[PDB]
């Protein structure tokens, strides 16, 4: 019934994190990366079915390649919030927690929507980094999309290379939105060079490159 | 599911938006002061067999062969309602075998009131569907697929084209392949996928548009517009809101608008 | 400072068709105003024929100064460039 | 909107303020002119087909080069050294394949628009060099292999010895070097076309001084274009 | 059969990181199952 088809979306976005948290660099076992579904329900889903959100955080820390290449790269919370609406509380207890435990980076995703004022507090969590998504638009995992080609996130060596190599100015690169899905994806920082590499029917390959606003 | 009709039709029957206002065929509000009992006598024996606030009746007759069509329930529809309106309202519906299906409604001056309600029933009653797809058409498309022996062969498959767009909503529902859905409105493409794939959305609807005809442009003329347009990281459009928004030189600008 | 030197130069080898026709332009109407003849002339008269001979022999003394997009340049001697 | 577009020294498509457009003119850089229609011979038929064009095996006698074509089909067969390098060109070759099957061209569609006509330049050859007759070819396997792998090297769009440079420049014609290795196999040469040496030799000079005279020039307003 | 067994050995080298990248990470798994418990 409809507790199937909630238990199915969530079991979904919780997939699309995992690849996400994978994708950014840090180590997601494998086993864990082909969870399934009927795991999923007996791991989280009660006797009635209901499903606990609070029993889907996880951490991670990067891999020692992830690490080698990113040295900014710490470790990674994840928390599914329980609460439909969050509110200036929630995002406080939250930034809370993060700062008790030193968390390099905290993802906080919530299912209807978030309270302006808890967005006001984002910004002030510094320094570790809180995001924010929602539940909806995480079903699906866009990067998988045939549209959408493979971003790869550009170390500061390779940026200060690709520069003296083209001898430009940041601001002389082709820009990519911070809100950008496949940018909030990959949790760019503005400043940072994304390098995508297209399919062509000119050349068969081109990469291109974009710096994040 | 492509390359069966059945599953397609169940598919493509769970997109669809419909709501009250499309199965409904008319109606009617009544005067009758006993809820355990009614005046019209057609009703009464329907009602008289269930039962084996307000005054005010609300009664709806909706259309059979569309609500046959559309492969609804009537307890699925009065379930809906109750959802919208948890306890304030009494519903009951007749069964699938009487001669017209009809559904009966109580509230637990207030003829205007009435009348308001019935509008706000007709008018944001959804029953299943996605909003904002008002049709949906089942369509064969001709894919070329390497064989198993490596031959390129053809091939049917079946998928739906709607009218209206939802993306992120239709990428969800099961058994759509979501790694291919697409749309022709590249801002809802650039809200969904990024900037990547607006620019080969863009591209698309371009070259749609010019090899319509049977004429033929270089890919380099269209690449360099479309990279063009998307090189700020928004979709720039070509006009004096786009182009003069830039940071050019004040006498280049001044020559355009 | 802007300028490249020899060793490091990046640019194409080839005179392009922009400097090909630039450069039988400048040397065309430099003959015309009487600069010396770098070729032996058999009974061309026309200023742009004997820029043209010039060319081909890889006699015109002038350099291509190729500007890049951020401000230096490279100097290429028209005797270094290939043509075609 | 595009009157300000152009091709720089560098290869790169700028505007006025120098903002890049484009890293390479049309991913490629080459000019509009001078391309034509090509079928890329890696793409199209069963694999039983593109094994038996591509494949030479110098163990079976059955399936090797055929005795009257070669000179030197005697010391041929039983070589381990001259297969490894078969096999090395065989891999190459499904390796083209799979790329363009896979990833750039998922439909299938082998007809595109690529510089240089390699179909024109071998048939000049056949007629200037008189490639006819039953003559058997002095043209060994190693000379074919090493100039075609050397050639794949010469096709410059991007001068310099920079890494970054080099990848792109690796990128900037990996479409063309698969139609060229489909075309320059060993088989086809020794079989199909039954070129020469002094033909070879001609056929590698023509295909990169027309590549080198094929590409966009600096200069180019090509937004206005 | 060289190429076989050069095959081989890169595939028991990355048998042996994933086994030792597994054993790191059940020691995360542990403290992220006592904090949830602590957060109950």
């Amino acid at each position: 019934e409809d507790n199937n088809r909630i238990i199915s979306r969530l079991w979904r976005s919780f997939r699309t994190v995992k690849e996400m948290a994978a994708d950014r660099g840090y180590f997601i076992s494998q086993e864990e990366m082909d969870q399934s579904l009927e795991e999923f329900r007996s791991k989280i889903c009660d006797s009635m079915g209901n499903p606990q959100r609070k029993l889907m955080s996880f951490l991670a820390n990067p891999t020692p390649e992830a690490l080698e290449k990113y040295s900014d790269l710490g470790t990674l919370w994840v928390e599914f919030c329980d609460e439909p609406s969050v509110g200036i509380k929630t995002m406080r207890n939250f930034c809370l927690r993060i700062q008790e435990k030193n968390f390099s980076t905290g993802i906080f995703i919530y299912q209807n929507n978030i309270t302006p004022s808890a967005n006001k507090m984002i910004p002030t969590v510094s320094p570790a980094i809180i995001e924010t998504f929602q539940e909806s638009d995480l079903v699906v995992n866009i990067t998988h999309h045939e549209l959408v080609p493979k971003h790869i996130r550009l170390s500061d060596g390779e940026k200060s290379q690709l520069l003296q190599r083209y001898k430009l100015k940041e601001s002389q690169l082709p820009r990519i939105q911070r809100e950008d899905p496949v940018a909030r994806y990959l949790g760019l920082k503005r400043g940072q060079v994304v390098k995508i590499i297209r399919r062509s029917e000119t050349s068969g390959r081109y990469a291109s490159y974009r710096i994040c606003l | 599911i492509a390359l069966d009709i059945e599953k397609a039709k169940v598919i493509q029957s769970s997109i669809e938006y419909t709501t009250l206002k499309n199965v409904t065929s008319a109606t009617e509000i009544y005067y009758d002061p006993d809820p355990t009992s009614t005046v019209i006598e057609e009703d009464f024996d329907t009602v008289e067999a269930y039962f084996s606030q307000s005054p005010w009746l609300l009664r709806l007759e909706l259309d059979r062969a569309r609500m046959l069509d559309k492969q609804l329930t009537m307890n699925q529809v009065a379930d809906k309602i109750s959802e919208v309106f948890s306890d304030d309202l009494f519903v009951m519906w007749s069964e699938d075998n009487a001669d017209k299906l009809i559904i009966r409604c109580r509230v637990i001056e207030e003829d205007q009131m009435l009348k308001r309600i019935e509008a706000h029933m007709l008018d944001l009653i959804a029953l299943r569907g996605i909003p904002g797809i008002s049709k949906v058409y089942m369509v064969k498309h001709k894919v070329s697929v390497p064989d198993e022996s490596g031959e390129y062969k053809n091939e049917e498959l079946w998928a739906l084209e709607t009218d209206g767009i939802n993306l992120a909503e239709v990428m969800a529902v099961p058994g759509v392949d979501s790694s291919r859905t697409y749309s022709n409105s590249f801002v809802e493409i650039l809200s969904v996928l990024g900037i990547e794939a607006t620019r080969s959305s863009l591209y698309k609807e371009i070259l749609n548009v010019i090899a319509f005809d049977g004429s033929y442009v270089n890919y380099r003329h269209m690449a360099l517009l479309v990279d063009v347009m998307t090189s700020r990281g928004y979709l720039m459009a070509i006009t004096r809101h786009g182009i003069n928004r830039a940071d050019t030189g004040a006498l280049m600008r001044c020559s355009f608008e | 400072e802007l300028a490249i030197l020899k060793e490091e130069r990046t640019t194409t080898p080839y005179l392009t068709k922009y400097e090909r026709a630039r450069i039988l332009g400048t040397r065309a109407l430099q003959i015309s105003m009487n600069a010396p003849v770098l070729v032996d002339i058999e009974g061309e008269t026309d200023p742009l024929q004997i820029a043209m001979k010039e060319l081909s022999q890889r006699k015109i003394p002038l350099v291509i100064r190729r500007y890049l997009p951020d401000g230096s340049y490279e100097d290429w001697g028209c005797d270094e460039l290939i043509v075609d | 909107a595009l009157e300000d577009i152009m091709v720089h020294y560098d290869g790169t498509t700028r505007n006025s303020l120098g903002d890049i457009i484009q890293f390479l003119y049309g991913e490629d850089g080459l000019d509009g002119t001078q391309v034509e229609r090509q079928t890329i011979d890696t793409i199209p038929g069963s694999d039983k087909a593109f094994h038996k064009r591509y494949y030479v095996d110098l163990m079976d006698e059955k399936n090797s080069i055929k005795p009257d074509v070669i000179e030197y089909a005697a010391d041929i067969l039983g070589d381990v050294e001259l297969q490894k390098e078969l096999n090395s060109e065989y891999e190459q070759l499904v390796s083209d394949r799979k790329f363009l099957r896979e990833i750039v061209f998922v439909n299938g569609d082998h007809n595109w628009p690529l510089p240089v006509n390699l179909r024109r330049i071998i048939q000049n050859a056949q007629q200037i060099f008189h490639l006819d007759r039953a003559k058997a070819s002095d043209l060994t396997i190693p000379e074919i292999i090493h100039g075609v792998r050397d050639l794949c090297k010469k096709l410059f769009v991007l001068r310099g010895e920079n890494e970054l440079i080099k990848e792109a420049q690796q990128n900037a014609t990996s479409l063309f070097q698969c139609l060229v290795r489909a075309r320059l196999a060993t088989r086809r040469i020794l079989e199909e076309f039954r070129l020469n040496r002094d033909a070879f030799e001609w056929v590698l000079g023509t295909i990169e001084a027309q590549f080198q005279r094929s590409l966009v020039h600096p200069g180019e307003m090509v937004g206005v274009i | 059969e060289k190429r076989l067994e050069q095959e081989q050995r890169r595939l028991e080298e990355a048998r042996k990181r994933q086994e030792a990248e597994l054993i790191k990470r059940q020691e995360l798994i542990k403290q992220a199952e006592e904090w949830n418990k602590m957060d109950i």
